[PDB]
C-alpha cells in the first residue's frame, strides 16, 4: 500500500500492506509560503516567500490477533507497530513509495506515532491498535 | 438429525424450585463484540473477535415468589446465582436436559400493569457475573468474564490467544 | 549532459545516455562500487524470487528509490509485468523524462 | 541457454494489437525495396504500430518508413501498410499504386487497403499516398476506393505554385478528399540539410492525434504537426479577407500549413461540391458514429425478427447515440423505427428499417465578436 | 465431410444422405478464388445445402505453423452451439468462432452496392468468414433454387420442430383409435406448440384436424391426418439504417 | 422465463447435514457502500460503487445442535464455514441448486424467550469473511473481503478497477 | 377523465424479459430538494426548488435470475440498465403504456428469510443513474444527473435557470 | 439481388411529427401538373397521409401540395385529396374544379369529393 | 468563473489538503476530498 525507506538504503524497508498496518485514510496537506504585507490604501500585498510545510497523516488500526492472509500460521504481531518506531528513531529521512500516481515521492521524515492500544488481553497484549502517523516533506535539493 | 425442539422448562434459585411458576425465560444473548475493519486493499469489511457483549438473562414470573424477590441489589454480587433448565424431546422420545448454570447479579424486578382481571406478571432481569451451558451432559459453554477462561467445547479460547502472542 | 557508452567507447549524449544511466542503477548491486556503498539497486536481490503481487509493488517500490537516488531526470511511472516464460519475467520499465 | 541474474531487454516484448482504435487506422501505400532487410512481401498488407514494426518489415531508406516515421511522431496511429515494386516509366509507377485484380485471386496496390478487415482488424478511415497523389490517376484511385471504404483520402497537391494546386483542386469535389499542398521539409541527420516531405502523410498523422485525444468529432486543423521544419513554399496569412495565399488555397477547398513554416495545419474543408458536406467533420461524424453505432450492436444481423427485436435496437441505438450525445460527439438526436416502409411483406425479407436523425457539432472556424460597451444598459457616452 | 465435400460426387452423396435423415449438410469448396466457388454452387440448389467456401487457416501446437482446415467443423461446431442457448429458431449467420486465425483469401463486407466480396459470395447462396481471423461466419441462406426454402433457419425450423414433437409422440402410432383419438392429440399437439411460443421458436399458428382428409375408409388403414400450419420468426440479414445530418437541433447551441 | 421459487432447503456445518433442524436462512445482504456525489453543475447526487457493506448471515435452528453451538466466539476466524443450499423448482419440474458457500465467523446466538408450550429458537449469525453464492452450477458471486478479488459472474471486478488506472 | 389503474407490469433487464418473476416494482421517488427560506418580514417559509433528491429503483424477484444476479457491483456504473414496464387499463379498456427507461447502478440485493415452506424473495435496488419516464409514447420525465438536462414534458427546465442568470 | 449485413444508407427526412389522430378529414381540390414524379391521375381521389405521400401524388411545386404542406403544418390529419388539370381561360378552370358527371360513369371536380367513402373510408367533413 | 463578474482578480493559491481514502490495492484511492485556499493578490 505504502513503503518507508531509508537513506542508509541496507536497512530494511517497512512495507504497508495488510500484514503489517494497512492505513485507510491519508491525509496530504500542503501549505504555500505567501505572506501579507499591508499597505495603508489598498489591497494588502502578497508576496511568495518560499513553499511552507507539506505533511501526510496516515490514519488506520492494527488487530494483532487477525491471522495474515491465506492463514499462514502466523499472526498479525505486537511488534509491527513498534518496527515503525524503531524506523523512526534513526533521525534519518524516509521515501515514499506508493503504486498509483507518481512513484517517487520524495523525501519523509517522520515526526509523530501515536497508537491507541485498547481491549486487552491479560498479560496486557491489545488487540487493537489505532495509530495516526504524521510526516513533513524533508526539503532535499 | 431428528427434529427436537423445547417442550417444557424448569427454574432453580439457591437450591429451591419454581416447579409452577414460571411462564417464560431468557438465556443472555452471547453476542461478540465486533469491530468494523476495512483497511487499504480490502473491499469489504471484516468483523473480528474481539470480545463479548454484556450478558443479560431475563426471566418472569406470575406470582410473588419470595425466593426470587429475595435476590434484589444485594450488597455482594454472586449472591444470586440460579440454574436454568430445558428439555429438548426429539421424534423418538430421546428428550436431552438443556441445563444452564449462570451466577449473575438480579439487576431488575418490574411488576407491570396489574389489571384486576388479567394475570399479573413479575419481570425479572439478572446482570450475568457467570454463564455454563450443557447440552445434554457436556459443557458447551462457560463464560468468565472476570476471569480469562472463556471455554466453548471444554476448551479455553482465550488462553489460546495468549500462545499466539 | 554528454557520457561515454559503456561497451565501443563512443561517447553519445542525449538519450542513449539516459538508457544506459538507467541500466547502471538497476543492475549494479549495492557496495559493489568503490567507495560508493549506497549505489545500485537491490533488484539482485529480488531475482529468483517468486511472482507474486507483492513481489510486483516491491519492485515498483524499490526501482524508485534506486532511481530517486541517482537518476533525478527521470520521473518514474509504473512497473508492470507484460510477460512470463520459464523464469524470465520481463518488465516494461516506463517512466515520464524530467530535467 | 538461460540466464539467472539481472538483464536489460531494447526489443519489443508485448502485443499493443488488442486496443485498436477503429477512427484512427490508416492506409498507405508507396514503394520499397523488398530486399533481405524488408521482410513483407510487395503487394501483401502487414499490420504496423510503431516505429520498429516499420523497421522490421520495411527498408530505413525506403519511403513506407519515411511514411511511417511521419505518422509515428505525431500519435500513436495504427497503419495499414501495402507496398509497390518500383516501376521505371512514372505513368507505369501510378499503375502499380492502383494495383487491380492482376493476379490470380490477389488484390494489389490500393487495392489490398480492402482486405485491411479480415487480416488485422483494421477497416482504414485515412487513405495517404505520400507523393503518389499528385497524379491524378492515383487521386482518382483513391477517390472512388473511399466510399467503398467509408474513409477519407488524404491526398496532396504539387508542390509547384498556388494556382498549380488550386487548378488541381478542381478536378474533384467528391467529399472524400482533403488536399494540403505545401509539400513541408523536415531536418534529416545523414544529408545536414532540408528534405522534401510530400505532407500527406503528417495530416494522417495528425488525425489519428485528433480522434484518439480530442475524439473524432473536433476538427483536426489548428493542432500541431512534430517532426516538421519550414514548408516548400513561404505561404503568408493575415485577418481580414486579404489577398493572402492562405485565404486564397481555403476558399479553394484546400488545407495548408500555415503559421510559423511548419508550426500548424490550417483549414478544414474537404474537395466537396455539395455545402452541406462541406466540412470533414461533416463526413467524419457521419461514418465514424454509424460504424461505432455498429461496434456493439454487431448482434442486430442475427436474433430473428420478433415482437421485441425491432423494439429491441430502436433504444440500443438511442440509449449508444446518447452516450455520444453526453461526451459532445453529436448534438441533439432522434432514433425511431419506420412506421410507413416497415412491412410484412419484406419482413419476411430480412428487411426493416430503422430512421435516424442527428445533428452534429459545428467547427467554429471563423468566431466573430461584436465587441458592445455600456454602463447600465445603453452607451452612456454616445 | 471436410476436404471432401469440394468434390462433386461426394457432395451428392452428402446431399442425398441429407433428405433421408432430415440434416443441414454443410459443404465446402476449393481453395481457389470466387468465380470457382460461385460455379460450384451452381449446380446444387436443393435446399439442404450450406457451403462455406473460404479455408480457414489455423496455428497448431504440434510444428507451430499455420495449417489449412476446410471450414467444416467450425461451422459444425457453431450451428451446435447457437441451439445450446439461442435455440435452433435462431440465425448462426453473425455468431463468433473460437480457436481460429485468418482465412486463405480475404472476404469482407463493404456497402454501396459495389463488388464486395461477401455480397458476390451471399448472392451465390454462399457463406463466408468476416472479420479479423476468423471472428464470424456470415450465411444464412442454404443452397435452394426453391425461394421458399432459402433461409437456414426455415429449413431448421421445419425439421426441428417435429423431433420436438415426434418425441412427445413416440405414443399415438399403433395405439388403436378411440372416439375421442383425434380430439385428444390435437389437444396434445397445441400443448406442445405453445410452449414452442412462450419460448420464441414460432409466432402465431393453428393446430387442427384435416377435416375432409380423415374418413371412415382412412381409419381401416391408420391414416389420420393434421394440419400443423405455423411460422417462423425471420432471421433480420438486412437492418436498413436510414441516416442523414440536418441542422434542425442548432439552436440548441446558443 | 417459467416461474419459479424456493420450496425446500438445507444447510451444512463443517460437512454434517441439519436435514431436520432449521427452519430459516438468511444470506448476507450484498450491498455497494454509496457515496453521493453531487457537485458543480450536476443536478441530482449520484451513488458511486465504493466497496460492499459488511456481510452477515443469519440462520436459525429448533433444538439444542451441539454442531451449531461449538463455533461460536472461536479463537480463529474461518473456523466456522457453513453451507446454505436451496432448491428452486420451476414451472415445469426443473429444480435449480442455489448453493452459497460462506466461511464466516460465527458471531451471535440468542436463544429466545423459551415459553413452555411454545417451541423454542435458537437464532445465529454469521460476520461472513468469505461469500460464494452459485445459482446453478455456476459461479455469480465468489466475495473476498480480506483479498483483492470481488468476482461478479466469474470475472474480477475489483482487478478492472486496476487497470482503469 | 375515465378512472384508469395498474392491472399488470414488466420489466427488461438487458433486453431479456422477466415475463413470469417479478411481483413488486418501485419506480425512483422523484423528490425537489427544498431548502425553507423564511426571512424577514416574511410569515411562513417557502420551499425553493433547489435540485432533486437520489433517485433509487427497487425491484423484486421470487427466482435466482442469472440475469438479475449479474449487474451487482460492477466496475462500469451504467452497465446495468433495466426498463420498467405497466399498463393502465382505463374504465373503456383503453389501455395506456406507462414506460420508465432508467439506466442505473444495481445498488442491493438482499435474499431475505429463506423459510422453507414460505416462497422466497429477493429484493433488489438500483442506484439510478439516469432516469425517462413515459406515459403514454410522449416523454415526460427525462433525469440526467451526471448532464445538465432535467426535461420535464421534454422541454428542459435547467437550459431555463441558465437564461435567467 | 439482395443484401446481408446492415446497409447504412443515407436519404433526406424531416420530423418525426407523424401522429395521426382519425379524427378530422379534409376535402382538398387544386390543380397540379402530372408529371412523371406525381403518381396520382387527375380526377381520382387520392387519400393523403402526410408530407412524404403528398410529395409522392403530387409534385413539390404543384398547387396541391402548396395547399397541403399548410394543412400538415399545424394537424397532421388524413386528406381525401381530388386534383384537377389546369385550364387556360378562367372560366373553363372554374368548370373544371367543379366537374361533374361528364365522364363516363364517374365523378370529376370536387364531385369526386363524394367518393370519399366506399373508397377510402372517409367521408370529407372539410371542404376547400 | 461564468456567472457574475467573470474577471475576478489575481488570486494566488495557498493550501492544498485532500482526503483520499477507501484505496485499492496499490494505495490508489477512489475518494479525494479536498479543500483549496486562495488569497487576493493585490495588484496595482
Amino acid at each position: 500500500l505504502l513503503v518507508l525507506q531509508p537513506l542508509t538504503a541496507n536497512a530494511q524497508p517497512f512495507y504497508f500492506n495488510l500484514n503489517t498496518a494497512a492505513f485507510d485514510a491519508l491525509q496530504r496537506n500542503s501549505a504555500y509560503n505567501w505572506s501579507g504585507q499591508v499597505r495603508l490604501g489598498r489591497r494588502p500585498a502578497l508576496q511568495s516567500v518560499g513553499m511552507g510545510e507539506e505533511s501526510i497523516l496516515l490514519k488506520g488500526a492494527v488487530f494483532p490477533l487477525r491471522r495474515q492472509v491465506g492463514n499462514q500460521e502466523k499472526v498479525v504481531g505486537l511488534e509491527q507497530l513498534e518496527a515503525l518506531r524503531r524506523l523512526a528513531e534513526r533521525r534519518e529521512p524516509l521515501i515514499l513509495s506508493s503504486g498509483y500516481g507518481e512513484v517517487q515521492m520524495g523525501l519523509w521524515c517522520l515526526v509523530r506515532i501515536s497508537e491507541n492500544q485498547s481491549a486487552l488481553l491479560g498479560n496486557g497484549a491489545p488487540r487493537k491498535q489505532t495509530f495516526d502517523l504524521e510526516f513533513k516533506r524533508y526539503g532535499d535539493d | 438429525m431428528i427434529p427436537q425442539t423445547l417442550t417444557n422448562t424448569n427454574l432453580f434459585i439457591d437450591g429451591v424450585s419454581f416447579a409452577g411458576d414460571v411462564p417464560s425465560l431468557t438465556l443472555p444473548k452471547l453476542a461478540v463484540k465486533t469491530e468494523q475493519y476495512r483497511a487499504g486493499g480490502m473491499d469489504a469489511p471484516v468483523s473480528i473477535d474481539m470480545g463479548l457483549e454484556a450478558m443479560e438473562a431475563k426471566f418472569s414470573t406470575n406470582g410473588a415468589r419470595r425466593e426470587a424477590l429475595n435476590f434484589f441489589g444485594l450488597a455482594d454480587q454472586s449472591a444470586f446465582n440460579g440454574v436454568f433448565r430445558g428439555s429438548f424431546k426429539g421424534q423418538k422420545g430421546a428428550s436431552v436436559p438443556v441445563v444452564a448454570t449462570l451466577r449473575g447479579l438480579l439487576k431488575e424486578v418490574d411488576p407491570g400493569d396489574w389489571k384486576a382481571g388479567e394475570k399479573a406478571e413479575f419481570k425479572y432481569a439478572v446482570a450475568v457475573s457467570y454463564y455454563k451451558l450443557e447440552v445434554d451432559g457436556r459443557e458447551v459453554y462457560e463464560i468468565d468474564p472476570v476471569n480469562g477462561v472463556r471455554a466453548i467445547n471444554g476448551v479455553d479460547q482465550l488462553a489460546g490467544m495468549r500462545n499466539d502472542l | 549532459m554528454i557520457g561515454m557508452d559503456r561497451r565501443s567507447g563512443l561517447p553519445l549524449s542525449g538519450l542513449a545516455h539516459l538508457k544506459q544511466s538507467v541500466e547502471d542503477i538497476l543492475t549494479t548491486p549495492l557496495g559493489s562500487r568503490r567507495m560508493r556503498p549506497e549505489y545500485g539497486s537491490k533488484l539482485r536481490r529480488m531475482v529468483d524470487m517468486p511472482v507474486s503481487e507483492g513481489w510486483k509493488s516491491a519492485v515498483q517500490a524499490e526501482v524508485a528509490r534506486s532511481l530517486g537516488r541517482w537518476e533525478p531526470r527521470i520521473g518514474l511511472s509504473a512497473v508492470r509485468v507484460v510477460a512470463v516464460v520459464d523464469g524470465r519475467v520481463d518488465l516494461l520499465l516506463s517512466g515520464v523524462f524530467e530535467g | 541457454s538461460f540466464f539467472h541474474g539481472v538483464t536489460v531487454t531494447n526489443v519489443d516484448i508485448g502485443a499493443r494489437t488488442i486496443a485498436l482504435p477503429a477512427s484512427s487506422v490508416i492506409g498507405l501505400c508507396d514503394v520499397f525495396t523488398p530486399g533481405a532487410q524488408a521482410s513483407a512481401k510487395p503487394n501483401v498488407p502487414v499490420l504496423l504500430t510503431s516505429k520498429k514494426d516499420a523497421a522490421a518489415a520495411f527498408g530505413i531508406g525506403s519511403s513506407i518508413y519515411l511514411a511511417c516515421e511521419a505518422i509515428y511522431n505525431r500519435a500513436q496511429a495504427v497503419i495499414v501498410a501495402v507496398g509497390v515494386e518500383t516501376a521505371e516509366t512514372p505513368e507505369a509507377q501510378a499503375s502499380a499504386v492502383i494495383g487491380g485484380i492482376s493476379a490470380a485471386g490477389e488484390r494489389t496496390g490500393l487495392q489490398a487497403l480492402l482486405d485491411g478487415k479480415s487480416r488485422f482488424n483494421a477497416q482504414p478511415r485515412l487513405l495517404v499516398a505520400p507523393g503518389h497523389s499528385a497524379q491524378q490517376a492515383v487521386a482518382t484511385a483513391m477517390d472512388g476506393l473511399a466510399e467503398k471504404l467509408r474513409a477519407i483520402a488524404i491526398l496532396d497537391g504539387p508542390n509547384s505554385t498556388d494556382e498549380a494546386a488550386v487548378a488541381y483542386a478542381k478536378n474533384f469535389g467528391s467529399k472524400r478528399l482533403f488536399m494540403v499542398d505545401p509539400g513541408v521539409q523536415v531536418w534529416d541527420s545523414a544529408t545536414n540539410a532540408a528534405r522534401n516531405a510530400p505532407a500527406s502523410a503528417y495530416a494522417a498523422g495528425l488525425f489519428a492525434w485528433t480522434d484518439a485525444e480530442y475524439g473524432f468529432w473536433s476538427s483536426p486543423s489548428n493542432k500541431e504537426i512534430k517532426g516538421v521544419t519550414g514548408t516548400s513554399r513561404p505561404v503568408e496569412f493575415l485577418d481580414g479577407d486579404e489577398t493572402c495565399r492562405a485565404n486564397l488555397l481555403n476558399n479553394a477547398n484546400i488545407a495548408t500549413i500555415i503559421r510559423d513554416d511548419g508550426y500548424r495545419l490550417w483549414g478544414n474543408r474537404t474537395l466537396s461540391s455539395d455545402s452541406k458536406w462541406a466540412f470533414v467533420t461533416r463526413v467524419r461524424t457521419m461514418d465514424l458514429v454509424m460504424d461505432a453505432i455498429l461496434a456493439g450492436h454487431k448482434w442486430a444481423v442475427d436474433r430473428g425478427i420478433t415482437k421485441t427485436y425491432v423494439k429491441d435496437v430502436t433504444e440500443g441505438l438511442r440509449a449508444f447515440m446518447r452516450d455520444l450525445k453526453n461526451q459532445g460527439a453529436v448534438i441533439n438526436f432522434e432514433v425511431y423505427a419506420d412506421p410507413d416502409l416497415n412491412s410484412a411483406s419484406q419482413l419476411a425479407q430480412g428487411k426493416v428499417y430503422w430512421n435516424i436523425r442527428f445533428t452534429d457539432v459545428p467547427p467554429a472556424e471563423n468566431p466573430n465578436f461584436r465587441v458592445e460597451v455600456t454602463d447600465q444598459w445603453l452607451t452612456e457616452v454616445l
